[PDB]
């Protein structure tokens, strides 16, 4: 997969993952591969939104040759960045953080890994995965990309969490 | 590196 003739090309090929399981628990799969940003365009404009997703549903876009599970090689010193949204947020959400990560908008070297979108029950939850966790000058600058390319509501709680890191849960 | 605008990414959308 090599961009077309006088096509944009990217910093790096990436492709997009979707999976479906249960809470409490080969259910991720890739949907497809690209070099440019004409051919992100012939991907992403025929996708469904990840505001009209059901069940328990992730969108995944990776660099390629990463596998968004964090024992991947290229994740298991790392981590990520979490933001919780109340429905209606997600896919305008979703759309400028992938924009933003495909532009070259976070600029920290080779350490972006990843974006997955969640749908739950009562909330979606984006994320934005890096190579190393410990390494507090790249964490620290994708938090205020994060802040300078999303509108989100005031008071929203952005998280960190590195990968290695009264009744049951029932519904999420 | 290749940069890229958000205008820019969007502007590509209207381009087959």
């Amino acid at each position: 997969v090599v961009p077309g003739p006088a096509e944009h090309p990217l910093q790096y090929n990436y492709t997009f993952w979707y999976s479906r399981r249960t809470p409490g628990r080969q259910n991720i799969k890739q949907i497809g591969t690209f070099a440019s940003v004409e051919q992100f365009w012939r991907f992403y404009s025929h996708m469904v939104r990840p505001g009209d997703l059901t069940g328990h549903s992730d969108f995944h876009l990776f660099k390629e040759g990463i596998k968004p599970m964090w024992e991947d090689d290229a994740n298991k010193n790392g981590g990520k960045w979490i933001i919780r949204l109340r429905k209606g947020l997600a896919s305008r959400c979703w759309e400028n953080l992938i924009l933003a990560m495909l532009g070259e908008q976070f600029m920290v070297g080779e350490e972006i890994c990843g974006a997955v979108v969640s749908v739950r029950f009562q909330e979606d939850i984006i994320s934005i995965w890096n190579k190393t966790a410990s390494d507090q000058a790249t964490t620290a600058r994708i938090r205020d990309t994060l802040r300078r390319v999303l509108n989100l509501p005031p008071n929203t709680i952005m998280e960190y969490k590195t990968h290695t890191d009264g009744p049951q849960r029932l519904l999420f | 590196r290749i940069i890229y605008d958000r205008k820019f990414l969007m502007e590509c959308r209207n381009s087959p």
